């Protein structure tokens, strides 16, 4: 449903806002929730500090920033904490997402790891990628993957 | 006293269970305790269909298929004892013994399941079936098509069917949004060509219609007045 | 001793492991490895479901189903120590098992299917399914009527 | 797990009963800003023809504003 081909101004904007973490992953980051950084809880305006591309990418790239650099080697929880924040509700996952505790983290977390594993690199990578297929040597295949063409 | 450490449903999935039979059946066969091989045969296939009909089987079976014993001279190992085909059989039957030996496990995953397929997002539906195909490989860890592979096989084959419906209900819905930006597009450009100099009406009624906007009624002329004083406004 | 080249599920479909089993039986038969021919059928019908439960099994049988065995004087063709039916049996049992013994082949398929009919356009889901029928010849290779080629029959 | 089924369909049915109840209170709610305009000195009709319309309201009918007129007049007795 995507792919690196195609490029527009999203891709000449992530070239120097990686440089001020990954461009990979800062142009998925953006895909997944505005296609083509969509930071719509007001709250995420008001702490992160709207809708120009000037800054709104330079957002997303100062907090994945910091959440690749937390760990430093764990980017899958870096894209976790984005969309699940550590308060009062990211706190219980994060915790429960180092000890591969993957069935107690999110049914909205999950989703979006599952979607950003295939260009983001993680040592939990492999073992969500394989976290819930229909056999444990299995893949458990992720929510739009399957629900591919219908539409 | 093979119910000694291979009844309790929590004594079996340890991996020790496995090595504990082997060394039960070698150190029969070797020191007399089990004399015949024709009775190490009926010593394994009952002992195999005790764990199989029991909760916590399936892996210690699993585990068990590869260790080795030697009867009737020829030594082998135990998943080659019993056939092939025989011990196919043996794993389906020791996997889904466990949903139908307790009615909790069989209520638990099929209320999961249905209060899976009914969740309001298709897109939310397929989180919660990972995690029952997830909470199903710690209690049948082999291979096999145990019916409950086939829970979740018809579930996700009934959330997709599911998404085609919710799709179709979501392209309705931008259906009736899209007109109404449409007939906003078009009353401006129809005030914006009176504007400039240009002899054609501006009445509501008398707009164009092309099935991107539907007839246009009052409502959608106070919507757009409202939106250019809006707009204006905010210069 | 067969489960040395007839049980890993990738050495079964290459074309030397039928040649592996005749010369098996031959030479078995011949160098008293294999003596009673009430012993030889033994093993062949044990071989023989050994490899028809097993991921890879349905090439090798219809391999083997054409290569000369000497048994009780009579001299045949393993599609014919086994009658035509029981042949037939033995074929389809060997194609449909691949599909029971591991779940991820019925998952995956299933899921393509009916990720095939549910596809808006429905000259856009025949292609989809002439791509399912594609990928099961390479799993079936035989024309039985195996469940699986049922799937693609519903579909269509 | 025929109850979980029908429960689907109940909260269906409960959610469109909240919907038409939602919308006949965000009419009068926007009647009551309109008059709230008009009133300290904005230049915006007033007749229900001519209220504004978001797919929260839908069109507007005549009922609507008697329905409001005698509930502005009922909270103002009530002071």
């Amino acid at each position: 449903y995507d792919k690196n081909v195609p490029s527009d101004y999203d891709g000449l904007f992530q070239k120097a806002a990686d440089a001020n973490v990954s461009y990979d992953l800062l142009r998925k980051v953006a895909w997944t929730e505005s296609r083509f950084m969509q930071f719509t809880k007001a709250t995420a305006k008001a702490l992160g500090l709207r809708l120009n591309p000037e800054l709104a990418i330079n957002a997303a790239a100062k907090q994945l920033a910091g959440l690749v650099g937390k760990f430093d080697g764990d980017e899958l929880k870096a894209a976790l904490a984005y969309n699940q924040g550590e308060g009062r509700l990211g706190n219980p996952q994060l915790e429960a997402y180092s000890k591969g505790d993957f069935a107690s983290i999110s049914e909205e977390g999950r989703n979006y790891m599952r979607n950003l594993l295939d260009v983001a690199k993680s040592p939990m990578a492999g073992q969500l990628e394989t976290f819930g297929g229909i056999t444990p040597k299995g893949k458990g295949i992720p929510a739009e993957v399957g629900l591919a063409g219908i539409g | 006293e093979l119910n000694g450490v291979l009844q309790d449903p929590d004594m079996l999935r340890r991996p020790d269970s496995a090595d504990f039979f082997e060394k039960y059946i070698d150190n029969g066969l070797v020191t007399g305790a089990i004399p015949s091989d024709a009775q190490a045969t009926q010593l394994i296939s009952q002992a195999f269909s005790d764990a199989s009909s029991r909760a916590g089987g399936a892996d210690f079976l699993m585990r068990v298929g590869d260790k080795k014993v030697t009867l009737n001279g020829a030594t082998t190992t135990y998943r080659e004892l019993i056939g092939e085909e025989q011990w196919n059989a043996l794993m389906v039957t020791a996997q889904r013994s466990q949903f139908e030996t307790d009615a909790k496990l069989n209520e638990q995953y099929r209320l999961k399941i249905n209060s899976a397929l009914n969740q309001e997002d298709p897109r939310t539906a397929w989180e919660m079936l990972q995690g029952i195909k997830a909470e199903l490989d710690k209690v049948q860890p082999d291979e096999q098509m145990t019916p409950q592979r086939e829970w979740l096989i018809s579930a996700q084959e009934q959330v997709q069917n599911q998404m085609n419906a919710w799709t179709k209900a979501q392209a309705k819905a931008l259906d009736d949004s899209m007109k109404s930006m449409n007939k906003l597009d078009v009353i401006d450009k129809q005030f914006q060509k009176r504007i400039n100099g240009e002899w054609v009406s501006t009445d509501f009624k008398d707009m164009p219609v092309n099935e991107n906007t539907g007839e246009f009624k009052h409502s959608d002329m106070v919507n757009y007045a409202n939106k250019k004083l809006a707009e204006i406004d905010s210069m």
